[PDB]
């Protein structure tokens, strides 16, 4: 990719990869990856979370766990280090933990595994957060895609790779096809 | 197309053990708590407890722990209890049933049941004795006849009339059981102009025993 | 309140795995802190390398534009040309050497645009290099 | 430490069309995770409710649940005939899960009073050595029914097995079967049989008899 404009004057490019600094990610660090449509990965070190946008949810709050607070995500995750890892992934997405609605997730000491359900539906009082919830992920995943059906339900749904509601999703066959973007860290960086 | 077919009826004699099974479909059997629920006659429903196929983790209710044991075989989604020791006492109807996915702990899905029958009581067949009218007896508008089916065991039997071409008018009674034995009746009522010109014959059936009974109702005297 | 380079990039820092130096006449216009994707990406690698080596820091606005990557970001949801920190092209007088300040490669849709879309660009590059060496040369050479 | 579920009526008569109302009361608070199944004479169970008023799907709208603390209610109205069963309730806050004992659902229809009918031994069962009399009390209403049996004028119980019907169907009555099984030296030995039936619809019994010795 490389042409000559004058005798000497020459068009040259250069292409650069954050790779090597991508691949030493961390909770605190994130390396951020999309890979369908509907499957995006975060990368934490020792913590990796799958996230989905679908119309499917299993959580009610009437039976599982309403996060007010920070702390309360401690309930969610089986180590407190991926429930601050989840805690900064919130506050990137936009969430506010004072103004916003509680998030849903599963008591950790049940079998199902984790679970962390964000309400995104385009209706009712579940309208104008979910835009941001939205928003936030475009700023954190270049490509988002925008599943969400007008006047019907939509929700964002973390699980932790290892617990058993990752079933095969966390596989070898999805993360080695999920190449991490430097772009969406910045963005996570400025947003937290 | 979520099913839970459940084993057959048991008939077992105290101090023996037996395992009730409980085939699941439908669903992801390792995901899903199966629970089991104990039903006696006047005793509501007792919880007796509850499995995770997943990971086989099993939680007991205190009170039919040591005589109730739950495991799974995943491969053939199906679920296990067993039974030790087992007493009178321990004769009842037990359905397994699914909880919800995750852990809300109501049972959204159901068994037909297993009927456990403990007994010491051997097999034996019915007698099948007339009831008809004393030849002293007034002359109404209907007639009532029966059939007294007395001294077999275990259940049940069934008691049909003229080989069930009579149908109406007709009602049998719940068993009783005394003394290792069971006793009932069947009721057949009919305009009184139709007997004794029009015969009728009570017909019991006692598969257990393989007896098959055939006994027409004569007038007396 | 902006970072400050010490310019060669190491072969793994680039596609080529070939290390890339640029002469620091145009690496210089970095620490006047413009709007430049490939200043940011500079500053990046060079506060990560001296520092594991990761990304990340509690000082990223001292590193890159926020400004930028927002306005980079909007671009992107708008379905119009922007620039995803990735590749970059320059001028290169290949006689002398010196070269212009590389500038984003933008892409629209997933694709690099053909070098004719931006080609009023690098016209303009190219044009300015050259009257930027005659510059040089007349304030050189007049004593 | 248990939690102990109350459903105080046993067996509650409705016709078809009213609103029927089945209290569940909990030792202790158990915060809403209330639920009720409906099992049908077949032995079939289902869940209809699930936190005090969640309705599942498939459920007409008929049902609805109240309450929160330590009182709850299951609501019928409109009572159809496929709603005829026995309803339980069920904590599921804490382990050990517990039930109620269930509440019956029964047709209510005008009262009809007893058809009795007396039945002498058979001689095929006199052959055997055995002695029995029967005595039916077909197709009443109310369910509530009392029998009496009297040999050669004197009240007997001892002997007396009984059995009664579940509500029939069709015309939504019970029957009760009473039978009084002797020796046969021992009916032999007496010769008046007679069973008295005792019910709502007669202030007086219905008595029905025969003499041994009158074929
Ligand atoms: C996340 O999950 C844990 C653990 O859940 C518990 O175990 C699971 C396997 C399953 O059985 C769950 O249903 C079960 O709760 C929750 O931590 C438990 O929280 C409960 C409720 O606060 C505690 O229960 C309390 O413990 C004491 C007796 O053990 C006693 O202080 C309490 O009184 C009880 O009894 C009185 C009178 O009988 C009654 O008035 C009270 O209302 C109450 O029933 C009560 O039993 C458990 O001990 C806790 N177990 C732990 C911490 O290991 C946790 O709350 C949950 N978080 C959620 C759902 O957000
Ligand atoms: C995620 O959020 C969505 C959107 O908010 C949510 O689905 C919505 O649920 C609400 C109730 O939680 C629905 O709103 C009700 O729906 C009907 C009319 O469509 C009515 O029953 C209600 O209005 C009457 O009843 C209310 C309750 O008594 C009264 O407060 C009210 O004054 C009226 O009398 C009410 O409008 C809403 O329709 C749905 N929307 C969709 C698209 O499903 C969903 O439940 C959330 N998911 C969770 C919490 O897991
Ligand atoms: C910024 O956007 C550009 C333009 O979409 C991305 O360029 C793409 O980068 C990938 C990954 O390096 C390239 O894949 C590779 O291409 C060749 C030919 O197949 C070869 O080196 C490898 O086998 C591999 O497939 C891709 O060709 C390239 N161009 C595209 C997709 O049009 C760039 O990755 C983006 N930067 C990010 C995401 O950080
Ligand atoms: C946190 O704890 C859960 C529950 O122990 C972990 O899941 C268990 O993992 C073990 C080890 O492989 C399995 O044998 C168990 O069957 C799992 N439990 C269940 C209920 O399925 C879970 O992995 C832990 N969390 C993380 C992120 O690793
Ligand atoms: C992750 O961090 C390690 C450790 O800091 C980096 O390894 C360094 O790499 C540089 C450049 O090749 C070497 O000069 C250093 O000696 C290495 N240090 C150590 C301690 O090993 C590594 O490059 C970073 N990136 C990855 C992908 O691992
Ligand atoms: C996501 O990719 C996985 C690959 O395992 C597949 O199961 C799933 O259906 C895909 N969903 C999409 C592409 O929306
Ligand atoms: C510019 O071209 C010269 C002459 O080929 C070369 O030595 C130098 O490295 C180039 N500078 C770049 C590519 O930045």
């Amino acid at each position: 990719g490389t042409f000559k404009i004058g005798l000497h004057t020459e068009f040259q490019s250069v292409t650069l990869t954050m790779q090597r600094l991508l691949a030493n990610h961390s909770n605190e660090c994130p390396s951020l990856c999309m890979l369908n449509n509907s499957f995006y990965y975060m990368r934490g070190g020792v913590n990796t979370f799958l996230i989905r946008v679908s119309d499917i949810s299993v959580l009610m709050k009437e039976y599982d766990v309403s996060i007010y607070e920070p702390e309360d995500l401690g309930n969610c995750l089986n180590a407190s280090d991926s429930s601050w890892a989840i805690h900064w992934f919130s506050n990137a997405l936009g969430h506010d933990w004072l103004m916003d609605p509680p998030m849903l997730c599963r008591n950790k000491t049940k079998k199902e595994g984790s679970n962390i359900q964000f309400n995104i539906s385009k209706a009712d009082d579940a309208r104008v957060y979910g835009k941001k919830i939205r928003n936030g992920m475009r700023h954190l995943f270049r490509g988002f895609h925008d599943p969400c059906e007008e006047g019907k339900v939509c929700y964002l749904t973390i699980n932790q790779c290892g617990d058993p509601s990752s079933f095969e999703y966390c596989g070898v066959n999805h993360l080695s096809k999920c190449q991490f973007d430097h772009v969406n860290t910045l963005h996570f960086l400025v947003r937290s | 197309q979520v099913q839970l077919q459940q084993s057959g009826a048991e008939l077992v004699k105290p101090g023996a053990s037996v395992k009730i099974s409980c085939k699941a479909s439908g669903y992801a059997f390792g995901s899903h708590w199966m629970n089991w629920v104990k039903q006696r006659p006047g005793k509501g429903l007792e919880w007796i407890g509850q499995i995770y196929p997943g990971d086989g983790d099993t939680n007991y209710n205190g009170k039919f722990k040591g005589k109730a044991t739950l495991t799974a075989d995943k491969s053939s989604s199906t679920a296990y209890m067993q039974f030790s020791s087992l007493t009178s006492e321990d004769s009842a109807v037990y359905f397994c049933a699914r909880d919800d996915y995750g852990t809300r702990y109501y049972f959204d899905y159901w068994g037909q049941g297993t009927t456990l029958t403990v007994s010491s009581a051997t097999t034996k067949g019915p007698s099948v004795y007339p009831l008809a009218p004393s030849a002293a007896a007034q002359t109404n508008s209907m007639v009532t006849l029966g059939c007294l089916v007395k001294g077999y065991f275990p259940e049940p039997v069934t008691v049909t009339w003229n080989s069930g071409s009579l149908s109406s008018g007709v009602h049998t009674f719940p068993a009783v059981l005394q003394s290792d034995l069971y006793t009932l009746s069947s009721s057949v009522t009919v305009p009184s102009s139709t007997w004794p010109s029009q015969t009728v014959t009570c017909n019991v059936a006692h598969p257990a025993s393989s007896t098959k009974v055939d006994k027409k109702i004569v007038p007396r005297d | 309140f902006s970072w400050s380079l010490t310019y060669c990039l190491e072969e793994w820092m680039l596609i080529a795995a070939k290390m890339k130096c640029f002469g620091n006449t145009a690496v210089a216009k970095c620490n006047q802190d413009h709007d430049s994707e490939f200043c940011d990406m500079l500053r990046l690698f060079d506060y990560n390398k001296n520092a594991e080596i990761n990304l990340c820091s509690q000082t990223v606005n001292a590193l890159i534009s926020d400004n930028l990557l927002m306005k980079n970001k909007i671009k992107e949801l708008m379905s119009i040309p922007y620039c995803n920190y990735t590749k970059f092209w320059y001028v290169n007088h290949t006689l002398t050497g010196q070269h212009t300040l590389p500038r984003c490669w933008l892409i629209r849709n997933g694709s690099y645009l053909n070098t004719s879309e931006f080609r009023n660009d690098w016209i303009l590059e190219s044009d300015h290099l050259i009257s930027e060496m005659l510059s040089k040369e007349y304030a050189e050479r007049q004593g | 430490g248990d939690i102990q579920m109350t459903q105080t009526t046993s067996s509650l008569s409705a016709s078809l069309g009213d609103r029927v109302s089945i209290s569940c009361r909990a030792s202790q608070d158990i915060n809403n995770y209330l639920n009720w199944y409906q099992q049908k004479p077949d032995g079939t169970v289902k869940l209809l409710i699930h936190y005090t008023s969640r309705l599942r799907s498939g459920v007409p709208s008929r049902f609805s649940g109240s309450g929160f603390g330590t009182d709850y209610s299951l609501t019928i109205t409109n009572l159809e005939q496929e709603d005829i069963a026995t309803y339980f309730c069920q904590q599921g806050k804490t382990l050990p899960l517990t039930f109620g004992a269930g509440t019956k659902l029964e047709i209510k229809r005008t009262d009809a009073a007893p058809t009795v009918s007396i039945f002498p031994p058979s001689s095929e069962q006199l052959t055997s050595g055995g002695a029995s009399v029967v005595c039916f009390l077909n197709n009443f209403y109310p369910k509530d029914i009392n029998v009496k049996w009297k040999i050669d004028g004197s009240e007997r119980q001892n002997g007396v097995l009984n059995s009664w019907t579940d509500q029939d169907s069709k015309d939504s009555t019970y029957s009760m079967s009473s039978t009084l099984t002797l020796t046969k030296d021992e009916y032999e030995r007496h010769n008046s049989y007679t069973c008295e039936a005792t019910h709502k619809t007669s202030t007086s019994p219905i008595v029905k008899s025969f003499n041994r010795n009158e074929c």
